[PDB]
């Protein structure tokens, strides 16, 4: 749609194929045309990049969708095989400064 | 709902960002850096 | 001594319809939410001792008799922004609306959509029109009564916060969901000619020619 | 050198200002109510401006 929502906040969902290098993106349940193919071995950072036109600008939502793995599962080892979404405190958010 | 054998074999990862209303969109970028 | 623009002078533009339309929508929907804080349910006759409602029904079942006087300040406040001239546009985004083209309503979210500064002293000047308006009708029908006083009679200005609430939260909320439609509205007009090369227009300048006629005047006096 | 640029128009304004109240403390002193002491005090400062 564009322009001004107000049902409900835009949903940016980032799709990363650690076994294919494939970077796709869905937004509100349709899928993007953006898709991304990066190197074997790369090391990605979810990152969002925003100019504060509000008190509240944004959230990183570490949910998951259908046939998916959350987050946490990729970023830690011990929660390799674990599809209930986590956030340990080892996860925080930086900013370039 | 998800197929538990399927998410046992597979390799990836979601997540996703809530940009709240009033917060203007074109300037929120969402994705990955290195 | 409050003084509105006169509204009679111009009369509203047809592409505003389509701004009428969804805030017309709010309208009903955040007082149909207020309907069900407060207890009012359907009954085919109107009862205000029993707190019931027939005026449910989506805005489009709500009948002719129901759209005027109820926009009607809505007219108004659109008129306030139109009369001074304000230079108000669209995004071709914006007309993507337009051409993409019981019931629960959707809860519908002020919450972080923000003005700017130039748009707050914007807004600010219409809610103290607004506040204006309101009180110039206080001081008729006070005065038709003929006595009495209250305790807003006291400009914008000097009113508080708390009582100056009501009219920042309504220009607030009218301006954000302007945001939201994506009309941008800015200054009526610009300035003519910018004389900035002009050493006139300093304030020392002005002060030495006034210092200049004024002292040549008392030297042929004393020459009198 | 943060700006405060005065004009050549204000600055010879400021001399005809000097030189037209020179004029004025002329033999005039008995004119003055006293106030010479103000008009040579003025004479300084346009005088160091």
């Amino acid at each position: 749609p564009g322009q001004g929502r107000n049902n409900n906040g835009l949903e940016i969902g980032c799709v990363v194929d650690a076994a294919s290098g494939l970077l796709t993106f869905i937004a509100n349940g349709k899928e993007l045309s953006t898709y991304y193919q990066v190197e074997p071995s790369t090391k990605l950072f979810p990152a969002v990049f925003a100019q504060a036109t509000s008190p509240n600008v944004f959230q990183f939502e570490l949910g998951r969708i259908k046939n998916v793995m959350p987050l946490s599962a990729g970023l830690f080892k011990s929660e390799h095989k674990n599809p209930v979404p986590q956030c340990p405190p080892r996860l925080h958010v930086q900013f370039l400064s | 709902r998800d197929d538990y054998d399927f998410l046992m074999q597979t390799s990836t990862y979601y997540y996703s960002v809530r940009i709240f209303p009033g917060q203007e969109p074109a300037n929120v970028w969402v994705g990955w850096i290195t | 001594n409050p003084q509105p623009v006169d509204t009679s002078n111009i009369t509203i533009p047809e592409k505003l319809e389509y701004f009428i339309n969804k805030y017309a929508e709010h309208s009903h929907d955040k007082w149909s939410m207020d309907k069900l804080a407060n207890g009012w349910i359907y009954g085919e006759i109107y009862s205000d001792s029993s707190k019931v409602q027939p005026l449910m029904k989506p805005y489009k079942l709500l009948s002719e008799k129901e759209k005027e006087i109820y926009r009607w300040p809505i007219k108004e406040s659109l008129k306030t922004m139109l009369a001074w001239g304000w230079r108000i546009e669209r995004t071709r985004e914006g007309d993507s609306m337009a051409l993409y083209n019981g019931y629960s309503p959707r809860a519908i979210d002020m919450s972080n959509v923000t003005l700017s500064r130039d748009l707050h002293a914007m807004a600010e000047m219409m809610a103290e029109n607004y506040h204006n308006i309101w009180a110039k009708k206080k001081k008729m029908e006070l005065e038709s009564k003929g006595g009495g006083n209250h305790p807003l009679l006291v400009p914008y200005d000097t009113l508080t916060a708390k009582e100056k609430a009501k009219d920042r939260e309504k220009a607030q909320d009218i301006l954000k969901f302007l945001q939201i439609n994506g009309y941008a509205v800015s200054r009526g007009f610009k300035d003519l000619e910018l004389d900035t090369p002009s050493i006139e227009k300093r304030f020392a300048y002005s002060f030495l020619q006034q210092l200049i006629r004024y002292v040549d005047e008392a030297h042929q006096y004393i020459l009198e | 050198c943060s700006g405060g640029h005065a004009s050549n128009k204000e600055k010879e304004m400021v001399t005809s200002l000097f030189c037209k109240l020179g004029v004025l403390v002329r033999h005039r002193i008995s004119l003055f109510g006293n106030d010479a002491t103000s008009i040579v005090n003025c004479l300084h400062i346009l005088g160091q401006t």
